[PDB]
RNA sequence: CCGCACAAGCGGUGGAGCAUGUGGUUUAAUUCGAUGCAACGCGAAGAACCUUACCUGGUCUUGACAUCCACGGAAGUUUUCAGAGAUGAGAAUGUGCCUUCGGGAACCGUGAGACAGGUGCUGCAUGGCUGUCGUCAGCUCGUGUUGUGAAAUGUUGGGUUAAGUCCCGCAACGAGCGCAACCCUUAUCCUUUGUUGCCAGCGGUCCGGCCGGGAACUCAAAGGAGACUGCCAGUGAUAAACUGGAGGAAGGUGGGGAUGACGUCAAGUCAUCAUGGCCCUUACGACCAGGGCUACACACGUGCUACAAUGGCGCAUACAAAGAGAAGCGACCUCGCGAGAGCAAGCGGACCUCAUAAAGUGCGUCGUAGUCCGGAUUGGAGUCUGCAACUCGACUCCAUGAAGUCGGAAUCGCUAGUAAUCGUGGAUCAGAAUGCCACGGUGAAUACGUUCCCGG
C-alpha cells in the first residue's frame, strides 16, 4: 500500500515497544481486585494518556512484502498473493502442493 | 445412465428377521440416516400388527402390499410430438417400491398420536383393503385406462 | 489355543481373539449387549459365528478402537471373520461367499472447495 | 386458579402452568414451586386451596402482570423522554439493538409496504 | 524351375475370365472352365532371367526385399527372406516404406530403443503396468518392423507376391528407380515390374515354388 | 542418564540421513541406542486464493509436513555425548539434546 | 457495559474540564469529541457540546441521563424517510 | 485456460527448494523475510554476473548462500574481494555470520533464468524480438536439450496492442512430472512497458524419485 | 454421440423470522472494485479505534517514507502545562562508542534544492495473476503421396472407449501438445524401528497399562508386495473391445485428489505488486480527533433457525476423526445460577491444554395445541476483550415469547459412504462466524431409458 501506511505501522510497532512494561502494569493494577479504588481510578486515567498507538491492538498486519492489509498469513508474514509466488518458485521451505 | 444403466446395491437383510423387503421398507422409512429410529418404528407396528389383525406379522406385511402394490401407471412420453399419457406395466421391483412409498406417505398421512400406531393403523386398513393407499392404487389403475 | 484377527471398517480397527470353550463375547471389558445398544448392531457381530454355526463353541476376548456404534460392529465383524479363517479353512469359503472377506473400502469422502460437501454444490441462481 | 396473576392457569403441570403468569418463566416457575415445597409434575388439579395460598403467597414475591408491565412501559417512556438514541428508535419503531434495517427488519417494522 | 516343375504346383492356373486386366493377353495361354490359364513357356524362361538378374544383385550385395501382405503367405515370405539373410514386408504394406523411409528411420529406432531397453535396465525403476505397456509398445513394433529393422537403408531388389494386391510398394519402387521382381496373376497390371513373372499368387504351392527358388539362388548368388 | 535427541525436518529423506548418521556415530562409542523411532508427522495446510480479484472458488492448497525421528542413548559415555556434540549434520534438520 | 471491577470511564480531558466548570461557575457549552464518556452526577445542569462528527450539538445533561455516555445523545445519521 | 506453475508443481518430486532451512512458526516469517532481502540484494549487486539461481541454506548458526553463475571470474574478481565485500553485506543483511558460495553453471543456453534475461537484455537493445527468440531456441536446442519453449508477450516491437506469443520446439510435456523441466520468467522495461518472457526447457525424464 | 441435461428418485429454494452480499434511495460521507451463465457469505482468511481509501473539522509543506548537502547536538530516559489529538512551550538527567585525535560512526533537530509522495486516470497502452468454455477431446507438425498450384490426405470410414482410447480398413507412415501414466491420498499384506504409542501371554496391584515386564496386536512412518483384462467361459473380422466367472483386501482407468492442450470472451484485476502514457506536486501528498463503511419506504441473490411426537424437555449413559498452542493453550482446586473470576501445574507438546463429540441409547414426561412447538423482538441485570463497546462487539442470567402449522408460478443440488442429518476443528483474529476451509458420526432412495429441456 502507500509508504504512508507502512510508515504507521511501523510507528505503531516501535511505540508499542517501548511502553509495553508501563500498558502492563497499568492493567495490572486495574485488573487487581484488592486495589484501593482510588489507585485503580488514577491508574485508568493514566493508561488513558499513553500515546494510543501504544496500544498493541493498534496494529495491523500487513505483509512483509507489499504491505497488503488482508489476506495475511502469520506463518510466513506475508500476504495471500506473494505467498503464492514465493511457493511456486521454492522460497519457502518444506512447502508444496497439497493433495489427499 | 446414458451409456449404460446400473443396478442398485443390494441391501442387506433385516437384522431381525433376514428379510429383505423388511429391510427395504425400513429404508425406505428412515429419515436423515436415522436408521434406528426408523427400525424401531417398524418392528413396533408390525408387532402390533401381529395382534390387532391376526398373527403371520411378516405374512400381513405382504397382506397390505398385494393389496396396494399397482400394475399399471402411466409414463408421458413424448414419442408423437407431444407428452401422451401412455399407460405401462411394472416389473415386480417397481410395483414394490410404489407399495412401500404409498404405505409410508398414508401412514404420515393420519397423525395417530405417534408414527407406531400411524404405520399400523395405515398397513392394517391397506391389508384389509381400506384408506388412502389403496385409493391411490385405485387412481393409478383408473387414469392408466383414462388416455 | 489362541487365534486373533484385525478387522477394520470405515474408521475403526478391532483385534479379535478366538478362544475355544464357550460362547460368550467380551468387547472393550464389557459384554456385548451392555456395550452396543442397538439391536443391529448384535445381529451383524453375531452374524459370522451364528453363518458357521459354531456360536457356543468359541467365546471371544475383542478390543475396538475408533469410528462410531456401525463402524465399530462392522470392524469387529470383519475381525472375527479372519480370525475363524485362521482357525479353520474351510470357513472361509463360506466367509467369502457371505461377504465378510469384503473389507469395503468406502470411507467418507473429503471435502473439496467450492462445494459446500463432497459433492452437495452451492445452490446456483439461473435467475 | 386465581393466583395473584388474576389470569388462571390451566390444568397442566404446576410448572408448565405457573408459566402462564406474566412474568414467569421456567426458571421462576420452578423457583416457586421448590420455595412452596410443592411437587414439580404435579398438576394445579388436586392441589388444596392450603397449598394454592402458598403459591400465591411466594408468587407475590415477585413484581408480575400489570405492575411489570407498568415497570417496562415506564422504562421504555423514560427512555424516550431523555432522547436517547434507543429512545428515538423505540419512536420510530425500528430495531435499536443495532440489528440490520438494510434489510429484514421486520418483527420490527411490520409486514411489507410497496 | 523346369516348366513339368511348375505346372505339378499349378502354376498355370489364374483368375476367373470374368476378372483379367487387358496388357496380360501376351502371357495368357487360354481359357478353360471360365478360368484363365497361364502360359509356362513365357513363364519359365521370364523367370529364369529374373532369377539372373537377382543372382547379380544379390552377389553385389544387393539387400533384397520379399514383399507380400496376403493372410496365408505372410509366413512363407517372411521365412523365405530368412532363409537368405534378407528383409521382408509380410503384413500391410505401408504406404511410404520406400518414399517415407526417413519416418520409418525414426520408428526403426523407436524398435531398437525398445528391444536394448529391456535388457538394459529401468523396467524396474518403472512401475509393473508401466513396463507391460512398454513391452506391448515393443511387440507392435516387432509386428510392424521386424523385417526391416537390419535393412539400413533403401533397398537393391524387390520381390512382390500378387502385385496388383501390393500396387503402392510398385508405384513407390517405380518412382524411386528400384526394380521390381513380381509374380503377376492375370488379373494384374504388368507395366510396373521390369521383370515380370506371370504366374498364380495366392496357391500357397506355388507361391512357395517362387519363394524357394528365388532364395535358392539368392544364397547361389552370395556364396560366389 | 538417558540421551534423548529429536531430529525435525521437512523431508524425510534428509531426516532418515541424520539419523542413521546419529546412530552410526552412537554405535562407534559402544552405546547402546534404540533405533530411531518415527514420531507422528504435522501436515501444516494452507488455503490460499490464487486470484488477484474477484474469484474465491479458485484456490490453492498446501501444505508443509513436518517429520520427526525420536532417537535415544541408555547407556551413554563421555565418548558418546562428545561424539555426537563435535557432530554438525545437514542444514535442514533440526536436533535437539535432552538428559 | 464495559464491566463492574473497572468502574465507569471518562476521557481525563473531560474530568478536568468538567471539574473547571462546576468549581468556576456556569459556563458556555464546554466542547468535546469524547462520545465515549459516561455522564456523572457531578456532570449535572451543564450543556455540553458533544461533537456528531461534523457539528457539536448541545446537550443539556439532567438526572437521570448519569449513566449513559455523551454519543447516546448526538445522533451521527441524518434521515427523514423516502 | 491457465497452467500450473512447472516448478512448483515438481517440487519434491524432481526438483528441490532453493532454500533449505528449518524453522519454527516463531522464527519462519522473519527468517524467510531476511531471505528475500538477501536474495534482492544479491541479484541487484550480481545484474551483470548472470546469475541463474540463489540458494539459502541455514546450518545451526550461520547462514550460507550458494550462487549458481556463469560467470564465477565476476563474482569472484580478484583473490575474492567482491565476494568478501558481499560475504560482509550478507551477513550484516541477515544479522548472522554469512558464508557465500559459488557453483558454476557449464551450459548458459540450457538454463531457464539465463536464457529468459539474455532474451530481455536484447529486447532493451530494441532487436526483433522474433530473431532473439528464435536464436535463443536454436542454441538451447543445439546445446544438447530435449526441448524447448519461448513465450514473449506485451506489445511487440513498440505496437500499441499486446500480441502475446511463443515459439517452441523439440518435445515439452509440461503434464508428465517426471519431466526435468527447467522454467524461469523474466521482465524487459522498455519504453513501450513491460515485455514478459517465460522459458521452458525440458531436459529429459527423470526415473527414480528425488534422488 | 455425450453430461444430474431430462427421466426415475431424495432433499431443498421461492412463503416466515433472522444472518450476509448487491441494487435502489437516503446521507456530511454511506470508500473503491466485481454485473448473464462465468457479479451478488465476491476482493474482505474476519470495518468499535486501528484497518480506512470516505466525510466534517483541526493541521504540515524537501515533507509521514529515501539518497545527497552543509550547521548544531551523543543517543536516549523521565516529567510538567495548553490542546480532542496532531502538536507546540519547556524543565530535569545523561552527554555515550571507535579512533591513524583530525575527526568518524551512531542517531536527532534546522536549513536549501535535486527530489520524495499519489489506493489519482486509462485492465481498450501492458506484465504478472485468475475466471470461463472444459478436464470438454481435441490442436497440429514433419516427412510421404496426389494436384501446375492454392491445397488435400493423415485427423475420413467400420468397430470400440471416459478419451484423436485402441483395433481393422484406407497413400499414408509418424510425431508433438493434449488423453492415459509418472505424483499425493485411501483400501490388503510384509519388512525394519517401538517412546510420549501398544497390552496377547506373563507375575504385581490401590484395579488405573498403573508396575514389573512384553514387541505379540492396534497404531506411528519409512521401505517394499499387490490389479495387468493376468486367469476362465461367452460374444465380436479371429481383432479392438464387451458380458459374465474364478481367485483376491481390492476387478476392469478400485475410490478421491492434484494435473486444465490450441484457443475464445479488447472477460477480471493500474486498489497486492510491477509498469507505458497523462495528472497533482503548500496538494489529488502527509498528520490528528470524531463520524461513516453497520443508514432504510423498498427489490434480488446466498445462507441460518423453524413450523414439531421420526419431536420437545428432564435424568442416566456409549462410540470419533482431524487439528491448534509460548504477549500462546491453560488443567486441578476454590468462588459465581451462569458468561466468567482467583490461585496455578503441565506443555514448543503421540506426554500437557483446548476437549465431556452430537445425533444415539435407557427411563420418565408432554398428547397434536400456535403447544412443555418456534425462537424473533424488547425491558432489566451482568461478564470478557480492548486506550475505548453510544453510534457499532461477543456472550450470560431473569423476564418477554412475533411471524411461522411445510411455502404459488418457477427453480436448485445430488448416482454411495453420495444425498440428507449430527456435531468437531482451523485460518483470519485483542475481541468479533449462521461465511469459508477442513474433520469424522449416522446413513438412504432411484436410474425404463435418450422423446423432450439445457449445454457440448
Ligand atoms: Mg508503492
Ligand atoms: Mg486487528
Ligand atoms: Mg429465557
Ligand atoms: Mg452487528
Ligand atoms: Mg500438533
Ligand atoms: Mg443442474
Ligand atoms: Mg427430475
Ligand atoms: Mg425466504
Ligand atoms: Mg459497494
Ligand atoms: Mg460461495
Ligand atoms: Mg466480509
Ligand atoms: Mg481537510
Ligand atoms: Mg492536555
Ligand atoms: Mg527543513
Ligand atoms: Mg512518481
Ligand atoms: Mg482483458
Ligand atoms: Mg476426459
Ligand atoms: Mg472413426
Ligand atoms: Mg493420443
Ligand atoms: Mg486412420
Ligand atoms: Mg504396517
Ligand atoms: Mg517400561
Ligand atoms: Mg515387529
Ligand atoms: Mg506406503
Ligand atoms: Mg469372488
Ligand atoms: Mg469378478
Ligand atoms: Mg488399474
Ligand atoms: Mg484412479
Ligand atoms: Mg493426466
Ligand atoms: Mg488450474
Ligand atoms: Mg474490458
Ligand atoms: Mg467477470
Ligand atoms: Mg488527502
Ligand atoms: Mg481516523
Ligand atoms: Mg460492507
Ligand atoms: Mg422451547
Ligand atoms: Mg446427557
Ligand atoms: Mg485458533
Ligand atoms: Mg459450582
Ligand atoms: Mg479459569
Ligand atoms: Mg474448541
Ligand atoms: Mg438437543
Ligand atoms: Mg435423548
Ligand atoms: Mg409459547
Ligand atoms: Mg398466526
Ligand atoms: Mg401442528
Ligand atoms: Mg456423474
Ligand atoms: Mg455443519
Ligand atoms: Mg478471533
Ligand atoms: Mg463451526
Ligand atoms: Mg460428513
Ligand atoms: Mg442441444
Ligand atoms: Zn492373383
Amino acid at each position: 500500500a502507500k509508504q504512508s501506511m507502512k510508515a504507521r505501522e511501523v510507528k505503531r510497532v516501535a511505540l508499542a515497544d517501548k511502553y509495553f512494561a508501563k500498558r502492563a502494569e497499568l492493567k495490572a493494577i486495574i485488573s487487581d481486585v484488592n486495589a484501593s479504588d482510588e489507585d485503580r481510578w488514577n491508574a485508568v486515567l493514566k493508561l488513558q494518556t499513553l500515546p494510543r498507538d501504544s496500544s498493541p491492538s493498534r496494529q495491523r498486519n500487513r505483509c512483509r512484502q507489499t504491505g497488503r492489509p488482508h489476506g495475511f498469513l502469520r506463518k510466513f508474514g506475508l500476504s495471500r498473493i506473494k505467498v503464492r509466488e514465493a511457493a511456486m518458485r521454492g522460497e519457502i521451505p518444506g512447502l508444496k502442493k497439497a493433495s489427499w | 445412465p446414458r451409456r449404460r444403466v446400473i443396478g442398485q446395491r443390494k441391501i442387506l437383510p433385516d437384522p431381525k428377521f433376514g428379510s429383505e423387503l423388511l429391510a427395504k421398507f425400513v429404508n425406505i422409512l428412515m429419515v436423515d440416516g436415522k436408521k434406528s429410529t426408523a427400525e424401531s418404528i417398524v418392528y413396533s407396528a408390525l408387532e402390533t400388527l401381529a395382534q390387532r389383525s391376526g398373527k403371520s406379522e411378516l405374512e400381513a406385511f405382504e397382506v397390505a402390499l398385494e393389496n396396494v402394490r399397482p400394475t399399471v401407471e402411466v409414463k408421458s412420453r413424448r414419442v408423437g410430438g407431444s407428452t401422451y399419457q401412455v399407460p405401462v406395466e411394472v416389473r415386480p421391483v417397481r410395483r414394490n417400491a410404489l407399495a412401500m412409498r404409498w404405505i409410508v406417505e398414508a401412514a404420515r398421512k393420519r397423525g395417530d398420536k405417534s408414527m407406531a400406531l400411524r404405520l399400523a393403523n395405515e398397513l392394517s386398513d391397506a391389508a384389509e383393503n381400506k384408506g388412502t393407499a389403496v385409493k391411490k392404487r385405485e387412481d393409478v389403475h383408473r387414469m392408466a385406462e383414462a388416455n | 489355543n489362541q487365534y486373533y484377527g484385525t478387522g477394520r471398517r470405515k474408521s475403526s480397527a478391532a483385534r479379535v481373539f478366538i478362544k475355544p470353550g464357550n460362547g460368550k463375547i467380551v468387547i472393550n471389558q464389557r459384554s456385548l449387549e451392555q456395550y452396543f445398544g442397538r439391536e443391529t448392531a448384535r445381529m451383524v457381530v453375531r452374524q459370522p459365528l451364528e453363518l458357521v454355526d459354531m456360536v457356543e463353541k468359541l467365546d471371544l476376548y475383542i478390543t475396538v478402537k475408533g469410528g462410531g456404534i456401525s463402524g465399530q460392529a462392522g470392524a469387529i465383524r470383519h475381525g472375527i471373520t479372519r480370525a475363524l479363517m485362521e482357525y479353520d479353512e474351510s470357513l472361509r469359503s463360506e466367509l467369502r461367499k457371505a461377504g465378510f472377506v469384503t473389507r469395503d473400502a468406502r470411507q467418507v469422502e473429503r471435502k473439496k472447495v467450492g462445494l459446500r460437501k463432497a459433492r452437495r454444490r452451492p445452490q446456483f441462481s439461473k435467475r | 386458579a386465581r393466583i395473584a396473576g388474576i389470569n388462571i392457569p390451566d390444568h397442566k403441570h404446576a410448572v408448565i402452568a405457573l408459566t402462564s403468569i406474566y412474568g414467569v418463566g421456567k426458571t421462576r416457575s420452578k423457583a416457586i414451586l421448590a420455595a412452596a415445597g410443592i411437587a414439580e409434575d404435579v398438576k394445579i388439579s388436586e392441589l388444596s386451596e392450603g397449598q394454592i395460598d402458598t403459591l400465591r403467597d411466594e408468587v407475590a414475591k415477585f413484581v408480575v402482570e400489570g405492575d411489570l408491565r407498568r415497570e417496562i412501559s415506564m422504562s421504555i417512556k423514560r427512555l424516550m423522554d431523555l432522547g436517547c438514541y434507543r429512545g428515538l428508535r423505540h419512536r420510530r419503531g425500528l430495531p435499536v439493538r443495532g440489528q440490520r434495517t438494510k434489510t429484514n427488519a421486520r418483527t420490527r417494522k411490520g409486514p411489507r409496504k410497496p | 524351375v523346369s516348366m513339368r516343375d511348375m505346372l505339378k504346383a499349378g502354376v498355370h492356373f489364374g483368375h476367373q475370365t470374368r476378372y483379367w486386366n487387358p496388357k496380360m493377353k501376351p502371357f495368357i495361354f487360354g481359357a478353360r472352365n471360365k478360368v484363365h490359364i497361364i502360359n509356362l513357356e513365357k513363364t519359365v524362361p521370364m523367370f529364369n532371367e529374373a532369377l539372373a538378374e537377382l543372382n547379380k544383385i544379390a552377389s553385389r550385395k544387393g539387400k533384397i526385399l520379399f514383399v507380400g501382405t496376403k493372410r496365408a503367405a505372410s509366413e512363407a515370405v517372411k521365412d523365405a527372406a530368412l532363409s537368405c539373410d534378407q528383409f521382408f514386408v509380410n503384413h500391410r504394406w505401408l504406404g511410404g516404406m520406400l518414399t517415407n523411409w526417413k519416418t520409418v528411420r525414426q520408428s526403426i529406432k523407436r524398435l531398437k530403443d525398445l528391444e536394448t531397453q529391456s535388457q538394459d535396465g529401468t523396467f524396474d525403476k518403472l512401475t509393473k503396468k508401466e513396463a507391460l505397456m512398454r513391452t506391448r509398445e515393443l511387440e507392435k513394433l516387432e509386428n510392424s518392423l521386424g523385417g526391416i529393422k537390419d535393412m539400413g537403408g533403401l533397398p537393391d531388389a524387390l520381390f512382390v507376391i500378387d502385385a496388383d494386391h501390393e500396387h503402392i510398394a510398385i508405384k513407390e519402387a517405380n518412382n524411386l528407380g528400384i526394380p521390381v521382381f513380381a509374380i503377376v496373376d492375370t488379373n494384374s497390371d504388368p507395366d510396373g515390374v521390369d521383370f515380370v513373372i506371370p504366374g498364380n499368387d495366392d496357391a500357397i504351392r506355388a507361391v512357395t515354388l517362387y519363394l524357394g527358388a528365388v532364395a535358392a539362388t539368392v544364397r547361389e548368388g552370395r556364396s560366389q | 542418564q538417558r540421551i534423548r535427541i529429536r531430529l525435525k525436518a521437512f523431508d524425510h529423506r534428509l531426516i532418515d540421513q541424520a539419523t542413521a548418521e546419529i546412530v552410526e556415530t552412537a554405535k562407534r562409542t559402544g552405546a547402546q541406542v534404540r533405533g530411531p523411532i518415527p514420531l507422528p508427522t504435522r501436515k501444516e495446510r494452507f488455503t490460499v486464493l490464487i486470484s488477484p480479484h474477484v474469484n474465491k472458488d479458485a484456490r490453492d492448497q498446501y501444505e508443509i509436513r513436518t517429520h520427526l525421528r525420536l532417537v535415544d542413548i541408555v547407556e551413554p559415555t563421555e565418548k558418546t555425548v562428545d561424539a555426537l556434540m563435535r557432530l554438525d549434520l545437514a542444514a535442514g534438520v533440526d536436533v535437539q539434546i535432552s538428559l | 457495559p464495559r464491566s463492574l471491577k473497572k468502574g465507569p470511564f471518562i476521557d481525563l480531558h473531560l474530568l478536568k474540564k468538567v471539574e473547571k466548570a462546576v468549581e468556576s461557575g456556569d459556563k458556555k457549552p464546554l466542547r468535546t469529541w469524547s462520545r465515549r464518556s459516561t455522564i456523572f452526577p457531578n456532570m449535572i445542569g451543564l450543556t455540553i457540546a458533544v461533537h456528531n462528527g461534523r457539528q457539536h450539538v448541545p446537550v443539556f445533561v439532567t438526572d437521570e441521563m448519569v449513566g449513559h455516555k455523551l454519543g447516546e445523545f448526538a445522533p451521527t445519521r441524518t434521515y427523514r424517510g423516502h | 485456460g491457465q497452467k500450473v506453475h512447472p516448478n512448483g508443481i515438481r517440487l519434491g518430486i524432481v526438483k528441490p527448494w532453493n532454500s533449505t532451512w528449518f524453522a519454527n512458526t516463531k522464527e519462519f516469517a522473519d527468517n524467510l523475510d531476511s531471505d528475500f532481502k538477501v536474495r534482492q540484494y544479491l541479484t541487484k549487486e550480481l545484474a551483470k554476473a548472470s546469475v541463474s539461481r540463489i540458494v539459502i541454506e541455514r546450518p545451526a548458526k550461520s547462514i550460507r548462500v550458494t550462487i549458481h553463475t556463469a560467470r564465477p571470474g565476476i563474482v569472484i574478481g580478484k583473490k575474492g574481494e567482491d565476494v568478501e565485500k558481499l560475504r560482509k553485506v550478507v551477513a550484516d543483511i541477515a544479522g548472522v555470520p554469512a558464508q557465500i558460495n559459488i557453483a558454476e553453471v557449464r551450459k548458459p543456453e540450457l538454463d531457464a533464468k539465463l536464457v529468459a534475461d539474455s532474451i530481455t537484455s536484447q529486447l532493451e537493445r530494441r532487436v526483433m524480438f522474433r530473431r532473439a527468440m528464435k536464436r535463443a531456441v536454436q542454441n538451447a536446442m543445439r546445446l544438447g536439450a530435449k526441448g524447448i519453449k519461448v513465450e514473449v508477450s506485451g506489445r511487440l516491437g513498440g505496437a500499441e496492442i499486446a500480441r502475446t506469443e511463443w515459439y517452441r520446439e523439440g518435445r515439452v510435456p509440461l503434464h508428465t512430472l517426471r519431466a526435468d523441466i527447467d522454467y524461469n520468467t523474466s521482465e524487459a522495461h522498455t519504453t513501450y512497458g513491460v515485455i514478459g518472457v517465460k522459458v521452458w526447457i525440458f531436459k529429459g525424464e527423470i526415473l527414480g524419485g528425488m534422488a
